[PDB]
């Protein structure tokens, strides 16, 4: 199970 | 960028005349994009298999090409590797003791 | 002792970026994401993955979908950071999952980028705090301490990571938790000195992890079948040597001499 990220770099 | 390290090897331990499968195992090298070509007696292979691109815990990747072979006693093996890390392309050839 | 990861790399084209997503279970590849791919989505890598439904896939395709939009706007943030334009050849990377005890219960849990090939944050052990590589990454880091993103990661770190983890681990006993014991020989090559190379070999071994002692020692290579192999070599005059090979499916670690 993949993770999605938050806030961008 | 990152110097490809490369190793040249049969799947099973190699008898004249018996089909195998031949390694050319590519690894620690930056940035992903690369060129690998397998030669029989310095004349490439048309089939190769190429594995799907990953990488190590260092960040760098690496990847598995293959083909069918059947060695003999006069046949050579090689693995040619072009990368924007060396100037000139590398060629390391197969070694059955190694 | 268990883990799984998901490995991820956005690499940038001159003049939109390839996005590759790849997960494992315990060093086992199970899942593969390719956006060059003629349908886009996530792929059993493992027969044992085969189990899951449609929804599943799905799913997983989507979130894959999601992380590649999210690679693209922070490629976008990394060149405002260290002044370079758009667009170049660039390479952002992620490594993120859990390591598992052999109770079942969260070790350690992961999260760390890398631009151009060298380290750019991470997430620390206490799932709380970030260490920046750089200069470019102490912005992001300082981002990412007013928004809290440390939280969210930790949530999918303690929750869905370790009990999605423990779904696949019990899906595929039969090929995760199978052994194939390394079948152990050794070669002799005759060198300049009066000096021989004594050669150990270790072949169609699984896992991976393995350790050869008896000092020139290459790396674990694949056989190409699911199996790997190694080898370890010493320089030895006229043989009172012997080579020691310790791994998981050996009932009893070998030793063997030429």
């Amino acid at each position: 199970a993949s993770l999605s990220n938050g806030p961008h770099l | 960028q990152k110097t490809p390290q490369i190793q040249v090897y049969s799947r099973h331990p190699p008898e004249n005349g018996k089909p195998n499968i031949l390694n050319c195992y590519v690894t620690q090298f930056h940035p992903p994009h690369i060129e690998i070509q397998m030669l029989k007696n310095g004349k490439k292979i048309p089939k190769v298999e190429m594995s799907d691109m990953s990488f190590s815990k260092d960040w760098s990747f690496y990847i598995l090409a293959h083909t069918e072979f059947t060695p003999t006693e006069t046949d050579t093996y090689a693995c040619r590797v072009k990368h924007d890390s060396m100037a000139e392309p590398k060629t390391v050839y197969w070694d059955r003791d190694m | 002792p268990h883990s799984m990861r998901y490995f991820e790399t956005a690499v940038s084209r001159p003049g939109e970026p390839r996005y590759i997503s790849v997960g494992y279970v315990d060093n086992k590849e199970f899942v593969r994401f390719d956006s060059d791919a003629e349908n886009p989505r996530y792929e059993p890598r493992a027969p044992w993955m085969e189990q899951e439904g449609p929804e599943y896939w799905e799913r997983e395709t989507q979130k894959a979908k999601g992380q590649e939009q999210w690679f693209r706007v922070s490629l976008r943030n990394l060149l405002g950071y260290y002044n370079q334009s758009a667009g170049g050849s660039h390479t952002l990377q992620q490594m993120s999952g859990c390591d598992l005890g052999s109770d079942w219960r969260l070790l350690r849990g992961y999260l760390q980028f890398a631009y151009e090939g060298r380290d750019y944050i991470a997430l620390n052990e206490d799932l709380k705090t970030w260490t920046a590589a750089d200069m470019a990454a102490q912005i992001t880091r300082r981002k990412w301490e007013q928004s809290g993103a440390a939280e969210h990661y930790k949530a999918y770190l303690e929750g869905e990571c370790v009990e999605w983890l423990h779904r696949y681990l019990k899906n595929g006993n039969a090929t995760l938790l199978r052994t194939d014991s390394p079948k152990a020989h050794v070669t002799h090559h005759p060198r300049s000195k009066g000096e021989v190379t004594l050669r150990c070999w270790a072949l169609g071994f699984y896992p991976a992890d393995i350790t050869l002692t008896w000092m020139e020692l290459v790396e674990t290579r694949p056989a190409g079948d699911g199996t790997f192999q190694k080898w370890a070599s010493v320089v030895v005059p006229l043989q009172n040597y012997t080579c020691r090979v310790y791994h998981e499916g050996l009932p009893e670690p070998l030793t063997l001499r030429w």
